[PDB]
């Protein structure tokens, strides 16, 4: 069905201008009417672009929107970036009798950033006597990292993860993500890999469990 | 002031059903359309349904079609979500929408507060299961350790070592249903040759299960 | 019941080849618009200097619905600015263009097995179709620098070919009827009004 991907993340500096897209596939994005929703941290959805590129009453006029089907794509934009514009970031429009959002882009508006460490190791043969695997994520900024864990080099689906919560006063933001697993698969690749990839400098994270 | 207030159940066990209630004020509700629109912990928005301001057309997402069922009653100025047979994968908060303009539902104008609805069960404690450390030092000095807690229902199960060791990046814990469990890492940068004793306390609190482990590489 | 025959041109049984668009005008009656609140029926809906939901509440001189069938990939072109077949020597909209264009996936109408060959388009033109202008001729086109004195061959060209809708075709081959509303406004009373200001 026609879907609406957008980038997990984006960050700029205060002033700055940062675009958020909302690239459609298995349809045209320019064909029904394109919607842009703000959502605060623990707030409920707002409304900042509605009809492709309006905007409503009192959403101030940094926020743009625009669309190209060159691309098939929609592009939010804000300028004079504010702290307050942090947020989630959804668009919204329709194919047929489905309503679609896109998967929503976290917005930080920039404190330093830092690469996350990692460190996962499953040796619990207390639990082998009855195995989840742990992979852990610390110190990095901005909150939003995206996993991927792989049996072999193959990915599973009995992942699970956090949400990504902020560590106390250091501002910064640490997670943790564990999977149900069976022996053969650590022991069948020469790894297990867990991969952490945060900002465009994703050179590594990820180590090798077995 | 438009206002939705969506009002409806929380903790629900998986195959039964709930009712979802949306209360609409500071408009002419019976000629707007309203989406359900929900929000798992982590997840992104996720589109339920839509009904038209008629009630003549109903529209659902896919992996709803069957169970849930939208309708409205435009005297008593109420929108409702009849959600049968629900399963895990429903726990959102659930935002209750009225569509941009009169009639037309393209878009979402106002939306609600949201009521969580957390499909799942029993109050019990949990086990701890110990993290064998590793290293090998090379200059760095960096042995990384620490203890698991595995299904505890619910906050605040308590870890630490009530000794000197200060240098402990505690974490928090998934609340998925598949497990809950927490973590904690704990340094040592000698990589101590056999001889330093790490206990893990972990005290629990929803079943009175303090349990203890000692970590042997 | 001096109300406006919308539903009447979206649900006709036939509708028009592109190249003959059909022009019903509107006049002397209350706007219903409510074809218009199913946005799920559609698979393009879009407006322009206007918002479909400003419709309601505001007055025409005149409101034109134009109709006819196109396929899937075409359907972009029936909006300001375009170019391609369509825009170019079959229906043109102006750049300052007032209203809305609607569009649905018509295959379950309008192609047979066989392919349906009713549905004509025009190939060539000596020149662009100025804004809705309508050009039901049949010369011979003259594709080349050699003149044609009527007759068909080599660079001497009918100028309607034939759309060959069938079933199994790609959606984007598939056929699609568009219904275009213009919303006139001249320096005369209006006789075309949204329900709110009867
Ligand atoms: C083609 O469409 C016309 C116009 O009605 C349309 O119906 C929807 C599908 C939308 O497209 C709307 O934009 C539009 O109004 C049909 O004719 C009309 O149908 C309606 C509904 O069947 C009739 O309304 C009823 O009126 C009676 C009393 O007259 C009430 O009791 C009902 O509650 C209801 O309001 C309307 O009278 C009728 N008009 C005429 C002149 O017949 C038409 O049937 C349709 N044709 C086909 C082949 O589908």
């Amino acid at each position: 069905n026609f879907m609406l991907t957008q980038p997990h993340s984006v960050s700029e500096s205060p002033g700055k201008t940062v675009t958020i897209s909302c690239t459609g596939s298995s349809g045209s994005i320019a064909s029904n009417y394109v919607q842009w929703y703000q959502r605060r941290p623990g707030s409920a959805p707002t409304t900042v672009i509605y009809e492709d590129n309006q905007r409503p009453s009192g959403v101030p006029d940094r926020f743009s929107a625009s669309i190209d089907s060159s691309s098939n794509s929609a592009s939010l934009t804000i300028s004079g970036l504010k702290t307050e514009d942090e947020a989630d970031y959804y668009c919204q429009s329709y194919d047929s009798s489905n309503w679609v959002f896109g998967g929503g882009t976290k917005l930080t508006v920039l404190q330093p950033k830092a690469a996350p460490s990692v460190t996962l190791f499953p040796p619990s043969s207390e639990e082998l006597q009855a195995a989840t695997l742990v992979c852990l994520i610390s110190d990095f900024y901005p909150g939003a990292v995206t996993v991927a864990w792989k049996a072999d080099s193959s990915p599973v689906k009995a992942g699970v993860e956090t949400t990504t919560p902020s560590k106390q006063s250091n501002n910064k933001y640490a997670a943790s993500s564990y999977l149900s697993l069976t022996p053969e698969q650590w022991k069948s690749h020469r790894s297990y890999s867990c991969q952490v990839t945060h900002e465009g400098s994703t050179v590594e994270k990820t180590v090798a469990p077995t | 002031e438009v206002q939705l207030v969506e009002s409806g159940g929380g903790v629900v066990q998986p195959g039964r059903s709930l009712r979802l209630s949306c209360a609409a004020s500071g408009f002419t509700f019976s000629s707007y359309g309203m989406h359900w629109v929900r929000q798992a912990p982590g997840k992104g928005l996720e589109w339920v349904a839509v009904i038209s301001y008629d009630g003549s057309n109903k529209y659902y997402a896919d992996s709803v079609k069957g169970r849930f069922t939208i309708s409205r009653d435009n005297s008593k100025n109420t929108l409702y979500l009849q959600m049968n047979s629900l399963r895990a994968e429903d726990t959102a908060v659930y935002y209750c929408a009225n569509g941009f303009g009169e009639y037309y539902y393209y878009a979402m104008d106002v939306w609600g507060q949201g009521t969580t609805v957390t499909v799942s069960a029993s109050t019990k404690g949990p086990s701890v299961f110990p993290l064998a450390p590793s290293s090998k030092s090379t200059s760095g000095g960096t042995a990384a350790l620490g203890c698991l807690v595995k299904d505890y229902f619910p906050e605040p199960v308590t870890v630490s070592w009530n000794s000197g060791a200060l240098t402990s990046g505690v974490h928090t814990f998934p609340a998925v249903l598949g497990l809950y469990s927490l973590s904690s890492v704990v340094t040592v940068p000698s990589s101590s040759l056999g001889t330093q004793t790490y206990i893990c306390n972990v005290n629990h609190k929803p079943s009175n299960t303090k349990v203890d482990k000692k970590v042997e590489p | 019941t001096n109300l406006c025959p919308f539903g009447e041109v979206f649900n006709a049984t036939r509708f028009a080849s592109v190249y003959a668009w059909n022009r019903k005008r509107i006049s002397n009656c209350v706007a219903d618009y409510s074809v218009l609140y199913n946005s799920a029926s559609f698979s393009t809906f879009k407006c322009y200097g206007v918002s479909p939901t400003k419709l309601n509440d505001l007055c025409f001189t005149n409101v034109y619905a134009d109709s006819f069938v196109i396929r899937g990939d075409e359907v972009r072109q029936i909006a300001p600015g375009q170019t391609g077949k369509i825009a170019d020597y079959n229906y043109k909209l102006p750049d300052d263009f007032t209203g809305c264009v609607i569009a649905w996936n018509s295959n379950n109408l309008d192609s047979k097995v066989g392919g349906n060959y009713n549905y004509l388009y025009r190939l060539f033109r000596k020149s662009n179709l100025k804004p809705f202008e309508r050009d039901i001729s049949t010369e011979i086109y003259q594709a080349g620098s050699t003149p044609c004195n009527g007759v068909e061959g080599f660079n001497c060209y009918f100028p309607l070919q034939s759309y060959g809708f069938q079933p199994t075709n790609g959606v984007g081959y598939q056929p699609y009827r568009v219904v275009v509303l213009s919303f006139e406004l001249l320096h005369a009373p209006a006789t075309v009004c949204g329900p709110k200001k009867s």
